[PDB]
């Protein structure tokens, strides 16, 4: 049930970067997963979240086309490709699961690690 | 979940039929059906069970727009979707984007040059 | 919506955005939308969470789906419910729906209760699943289960792809319901939730032998 | 577009105390609202679902209630642990966040 | 069988109004309508009638499975499988499947070894 | 369904499977939906007979469908029956559906018999071809005839492509009818098969000369 | 004319939605919805304007034909008129009328003959 | 049926026979059929003219159309109407079809008239815009507006794009008609045409205040 | 208000040519324009027309197919593309506008010059 | 299809005199014909809209009425400007013309 | 009225052929066409059949897919080929014609010769 | 899927008498039911279409019935080119055979 946080890093604005979060210890293909920030300074808000095999996707507002949700359920790992970057954009950005069965879900269960990714 | 896949459809295949298809000469009421089944190779079928819990939520709101009662059309829609994606009114062959194979072109391209 | 599709007997998820030049679509014969059972998931199927899994609201719609195909029904479902003053419960089976044409059993119910006004809808949002028809929503004496649907392309491949019970409401579960089954109107049952189809098969007939108002016994899938 | 609104933002108290908190927000949820708890600099964890749903791993000190707009949390009795941060999350429509709220002693 | 077809079709043809379209100010009962007649060149209406008999058999059998009354989209739904035969989602330019003319490409491309 | 294209005014069916490169299509408005007579052929098409074409089964939904054009009629067909007890024999007209909007005569005809339970279908499986809409069902006072459907493409070529009866019904069909023409209350006639309309308003008007309740004579396709 | 567009649409975009799609669980009668605003950058929503007064005289003629009472499949139709004149069976990728990018190929075909 | 496309902010009409490369259509949800207000226009937007602007005919089947989006309402109309015996003048709202839900102003009216034989249709052949529906005829205690429709393509850019009256009718319009706003069953107004809802509403508000049959005041687009 | 009758001709049976008809004054694009006959020793007809921007058309009977109307909102300018002439073909042929705002009418207010275009 | 009816085709006149025309056609149109004039090799004028409406420009000696399948029109007085051609436009479904009108003196 | 069989042979298994059937004296493109199997030491079965036009096509279910029916109704010729051989391919194979007119029916007039296929 | 049932497979009989068979299946049919006959090594010829209505061509001596599931055949007398081979023929669905049927003397 353990989850892997894996490439925090400060890029430069405008960059750009691939997150990816594995997992283990339970059928991760039939669960559901997010990315959700913790802005330092301040609080929480959902970002983006994925259905239990890739076919739907779900985006906040803020960064609507700009970030491009993917996973692999063979490996059960999760990734997050990520364009251009603003102030904002620097933040925790933490993997997690929701408590429903077949990704058919919110209210999350646990949490990872997080990367306070950075711009400068 | 069921691996076991006891199913149906309805017999509306092609090359079934004598001339039995004549309305009140044939049964309209339990007699224009079909039966099958499977078993679950591969986690396949409860793969599709997550698949369709997971369907019903961007289902019911793409539905929820309109005001028409009985809906036929919404296959054909996402089939057309389909080509959209595919097909948007222009084409590159290059930027793969367009899926066409037209690699195997140089083959007589070749032929010609050593000619 | 998404789309699953068949290959080598494996299921491939395309999302939208995604392309794939490897798929094949030559026919809508390819395609299908097909209605599935919540029992082939292990779910609670018995009468009085039939009363649980729903509940009423008004100021909505009618929102109806035609499918294709589906899955062989071990239960089913079908009402005839007034309110306590003798007044309808539900709206009218229109034309075209009828009832779902295969059902191992059917758990047909009559009685009343409050009905406050809406219509029969389901808690976890699924579907009311008709002959070739689905909806949210119930109608009056007609067979059903309920179910969600599917979304398909099949390849080009050499594949291709009874009972009656009875029962009464009893105030439509307001915190409060008491079952029963019916052999007669001189003879019912204490209804109880874990309790089969079949167990009250047995039930009935040996009673039917033995003389016949009221009984109690004074004390997991199917596919095994 | 809905935003909630913990109330207060922080508190102080002293151990075994019985604490209350308050979540609101612009428009009616029916009952689907979760409660966390996380640290300075630790990665949260789920309470209640629903408001009213503990889960395992969770003390019963604690207690979720509320309906519609107004929702509420009460702690029976306190701990060093659990003067942490806290959390009311949305999930209805724009599964959101607001602020958050806070325990201290003085 | 007749030769003759003394036909007629719907008067929804494009550029045969000016302002008439207004609804009241229109017949809506029996003006709006087209008439013709034709004469069996080359035994083709009752060739085709020929076909319609033959045609009736599947049309009922397709309709059948379906709960719907009034159909509407059938018309499209051929449409759409004739494109499907022509376009199942990949080509093959020299695979005589796709139905391309790149034949004449040659043209420009000797022109340009030519150069 | 097959498709058949007009080519240099020779038809050709297109097999499903079957690839032609050489075909265009470049609009819907190349597509037409065509609703053809049994006058053409040759067939029966007198008032008997339009009884012995039909019959009567329940459990079968109604089916219909639409058409664009079609063919001008000679003959025509409409009715308003009941049975015996004086109960209505069949259903009703919808909105929508009207009466074909051309028929040079009009067979429509009254009465009632015993009308088993049922839709009035065809023997041969045909259609009952309304304003733009065909099925293969009646509905009462309503005008149609006997038909079929094509579907056609056409190419962008620069060719662009009354009277009324009365009757009475006996019994339907029993093995069994006697048919009546009316001229009015005090006025019949045996109807006779092979006797045309125009031969019988002839007989209207050569009696409507004469003074005018049953008579008789006391003893082919029109395209001529 | 009005320049200003005081504007409104259905909430039926994707990703707006957390579950409150469940059909009771949800509005279903003014909560379903959205809004907005723009100014008439270029004339442009005073030049539609005029485009559906003038629509209305065809769409009424197009209308006029059926017996259909509820369109809703006219858009459909309307895109597949647009495929069919992009694609009516035939192409011709020089004939300026299947609209094709096959210029760049010849990079291509100049670097296979350079070779 | 025309087209125009958004593309840098100025629309561009595609004639059908025309071609354009450059075009561009990924989706269903680039697409969008939006109904449109006759009050961005100027004209006279008064219950008068709103009388003046309808007629009845029959003969004429009811045309229905479905759209997306629109535009907020300052003003809507809705009735509730029945001839001088007190018979009803129009058809009744179906399923499905609601009011228009946006209405800064709403000119409920009631009364009767002649009300010919027909519907109630528009002089210049506009429509009546119902919930995510329009039509070409009212239909009896529903809000609407009078409207036309189009159609468009949008691209993947990143935009993506209350009161109660009640009046009474008199004779409908046979040159003829006088007009009065209600207060109550024991107050009236002569309404006249270039007053407006605020107008008004001052005018109710100030009677209210002022005790509460018929009174008269005894002697323009609003964005500005 | 000025309209500009521009390219009378002489052209030989089966031939082709573009009249272009200019405008001024008012606001072009905010109405109709048509095309129409004087057949001299004879009287008048109505051949064809034009939405306000160029999307719906219109043609007589005796010539569709034939001739290819067109315009130019941007100049304000009328075009009629036509192909293979006849002997009727020769004949008056005006530029004019409609009373009605937005195109969408008839009954025309003004009209040009008219062209005599001719075959031999 | 539908064919205009002049009716005469030419007048002979006196300047002030009163002069009436008459129109007609196969079908009935609901008082949407217009009238025009024109001279021998000068563009035309519009006169009325929907046989009823007269123009800017124009005199008031014209008066036109008219309904269905028969219309009319008629002039007060005669002025020599007024001894051209005038005609009869149908615009209801086929926008066509018929022959024409013609004045006079002898 | 005469019917001709062509084309019996021996093929070893995983052949192919064409048979084709001719016709005569009748308006062949008028009538229906079938395909019908004798295994020798037994009875009889459907196999396909053919529209009036070359429109429409119907098989047997055992040999789906393997087979391809086909006509020349400018010859008044049918056609038959033929994928993959098996054992049970190993019969007579007739060609007849239905009673029914327009070739919308079954319950055949007359037959042919028959062509023993065989495979080794 | 239905399986005709021809009852018995052969007979064995004599000039002149008179002989039945019975053919059954396994579902409905509506009198859409045919028949045929062959001989050791012979092209079929049609006898009967919906087994009621004869051929051109066929003796009278035959007479074909039945309803539903069950149908009939008989011979009124018996021909030496009588003793051939003799089908029962579905074409209701799918149109099939079963056995076939069978004369002859000892
Ligand atoms: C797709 O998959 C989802 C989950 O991923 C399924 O939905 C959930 O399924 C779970 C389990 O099947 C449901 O859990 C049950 O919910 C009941 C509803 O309670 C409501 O009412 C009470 C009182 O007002 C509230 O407190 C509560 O918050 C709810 O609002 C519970 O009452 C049930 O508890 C009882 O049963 C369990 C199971 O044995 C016992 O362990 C408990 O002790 C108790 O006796 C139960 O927890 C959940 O409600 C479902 N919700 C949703 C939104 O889906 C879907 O069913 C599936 N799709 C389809 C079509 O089925
Ligand atoms: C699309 O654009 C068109 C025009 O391009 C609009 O339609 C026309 O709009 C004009 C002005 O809006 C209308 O003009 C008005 O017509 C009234 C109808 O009169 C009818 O009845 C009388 C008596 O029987 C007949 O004589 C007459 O011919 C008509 O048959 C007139 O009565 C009006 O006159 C009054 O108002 C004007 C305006 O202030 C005053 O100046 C006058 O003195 C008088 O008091 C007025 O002229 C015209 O009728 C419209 N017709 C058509 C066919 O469109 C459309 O409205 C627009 N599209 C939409 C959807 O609105
Ligand atoms: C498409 O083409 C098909 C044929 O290819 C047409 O259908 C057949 O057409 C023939 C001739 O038109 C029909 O023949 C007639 O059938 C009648 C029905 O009889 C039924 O009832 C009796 C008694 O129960 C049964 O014995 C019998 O088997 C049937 O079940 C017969 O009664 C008719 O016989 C009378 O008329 C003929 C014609 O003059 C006389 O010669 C006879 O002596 C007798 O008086 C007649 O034989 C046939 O029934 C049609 N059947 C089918 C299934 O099509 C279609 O009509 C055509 N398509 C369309 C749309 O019309
Ligand atoms: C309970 O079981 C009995 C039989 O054990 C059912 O009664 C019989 O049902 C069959 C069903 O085909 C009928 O043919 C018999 O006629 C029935 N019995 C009698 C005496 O009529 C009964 O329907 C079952 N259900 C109950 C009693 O609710
Ligand atoms: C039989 O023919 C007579 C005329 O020969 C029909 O009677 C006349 O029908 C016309 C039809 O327009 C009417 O205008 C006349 O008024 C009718 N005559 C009378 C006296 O009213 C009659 O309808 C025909 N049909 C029958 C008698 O059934
Ligand atoms: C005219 O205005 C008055 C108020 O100025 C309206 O009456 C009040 O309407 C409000 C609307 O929410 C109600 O809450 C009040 O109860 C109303 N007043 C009373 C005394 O009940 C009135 O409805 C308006 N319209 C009329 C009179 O036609
Ligand atoms: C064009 O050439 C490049 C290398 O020059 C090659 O990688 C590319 O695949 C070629 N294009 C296609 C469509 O194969
Ligand atoms: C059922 O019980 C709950 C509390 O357990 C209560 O809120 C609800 O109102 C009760 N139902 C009714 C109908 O009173
Ligand atoms: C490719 O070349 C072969 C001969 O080398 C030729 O027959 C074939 O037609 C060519 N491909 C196409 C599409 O013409
Ligand atoms: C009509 O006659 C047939 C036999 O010729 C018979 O089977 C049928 O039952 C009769 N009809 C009625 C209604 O009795
Ligand atoms: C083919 O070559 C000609 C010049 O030889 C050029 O103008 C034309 O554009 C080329 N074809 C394409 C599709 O570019
Ligand atoms: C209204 O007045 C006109 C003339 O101004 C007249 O033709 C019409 O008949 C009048 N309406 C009624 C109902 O009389």
């Amino acid at each position: 049930v353990q989850l892997v946080q894996s490439g925090v890093t400060l890029v430069q604005p405008g960059g750009s970067l691939r997150v990816s979060c594995a997992a283990s210890g339970f059928t991760f293909s039939s669960y559901a997963m997010s990315w959700v920030r913790q802005a330092p300074g301040k609080g929480l808000e959902w970002v983006s979240a994925i259905s239990g095999l890739g076919g739907s996707t779900y985006y906040a507002d803020s960064v609507k086309g700009r970030f491009t949700i993917s996973r692999d359920n063979s490996k059960n790992t999760l990734y997050l490709q990520m364009n251009s970057l603003r102030a904002e954009d620097t933040a925790v950005y933490y993997c997690a699961k929701d408590h429903r069965v077949w990704a058919a879900g919110y209210h999350f269960d646990y949490w990872g690690q997080g990367a306070l990714v950075t711009v400068s | 979940c069921n691996p076991n896949l006891h199913y149906w459809t309805t017999q509306d295949e092609g090359a079934a039929i004598g001339l039995a298809w004549i309305p009140y000469f044939g049964p309209a009421a339990e007699g224009i059906y079909t039966e099958g089944i499977m078993h679950n190779q591969n986690g396949l079928i409860c793969g599709l069970r997550q698949l369709a819990n997971e369907t019903t939520q961007a289902l019911q709101l793409f539905l929820r727009a309109t005001t028409e009662l009985r809906t036929f059309s919404i296959l054909n829609r996402k089939a057309i979707d389909f080509l959209l994606q595919r097909w948007g009114g222009t084409c590159h062959i290059l930027g793969p984007d367009c899926c066409i194979e037209p690699h195997d072109w140089t083959k007589n391209i070749t032929d010609k040059i050593d000619q | 919506i998404p789309l699953g599709v068949v290959h080598n007997n494996t299921l491939q998820v395309s999302d939208i955005d995604k392309l794939v030049c490897r798929d094949k679509l030559s026919s809508t014969s390819q395609l299908k939308s097909v209605g599935l059972n919540l029992e082939g998931n292990g779910v609670a199927t018995d009468v009085p969470t039939a009363t649980k899994r729903w509940g009423f609201r008004a100021g909505v719609p009618p929102k109806v789906v035609n499918y294709e195909a589906g899955e062989w029904a071990e239960n089913c479902y079908n009402l005839d419910i007034k309110k306590a003053d003798g007044s309808e419960c539900l709206p009218e089976a229109p034309e075209g729906v009828r009832g779902f044409p295969r059902c191992r059993y059917v758990h047909k119910v009559s009685g009343t209760g409050p009905c406050p006004e809406g219509y029969a809808f389901h808690k976890e949002g699924a579907f009311f699943l008709y002959d070739r028809l689905a909806s949210t929503i119930i109608y009056r004496s007609t067979t059903f289960s309920e179910g969600v649907v599917a979304f398909l392309i099949l390849p080009e491949t050499k594949k291709d792809f009874t009972v009656t019970l009875n029962y009464v409401a009893d105030n439509f579960g307001t915190n409060m319901t008491n079952f029963l089954f019916q052999v007669d109107h001189l003879t019912y049952v204490q209804l109880e939730p874990r309790f089969t189809p079949q167990f009250l098969v047995q039930l009935n007939e040996t009673i039917y032998t033995n003389g016949r108002l009221i009984w109690k016994v004074n004390p997991w899938a199917f596919w095994e | 577009d809905i935003v909630l609104t913990q109330s207060p933002s922080t508190l102080s108290a002293s151990v075994g105390d019985r604490v209350t908190i308050t979540c609101r927000a612009s428009q009616s949820i029916s009952s689907w609202l979760a409660w966390y708890q996380q640290k300075p600099g630790e990665a949260p964890k789920l309470l209640i679902s629903d408001a009213s749903s503990l889960e395992s791993g969770v003390p019963s000190r604690f207690s979720g209630s509320g309906s519609g707009t107004e929702f509420t949390l009460t702690i029976s009795s306190l701990q060093p642990d659990d003067f942490a941060t806290y959390y009311c999350q949305q999930y209805y429509s724009s599964p959101t966040f607001g602020g958050g709220t806070k325990v201290e002693i003085k």
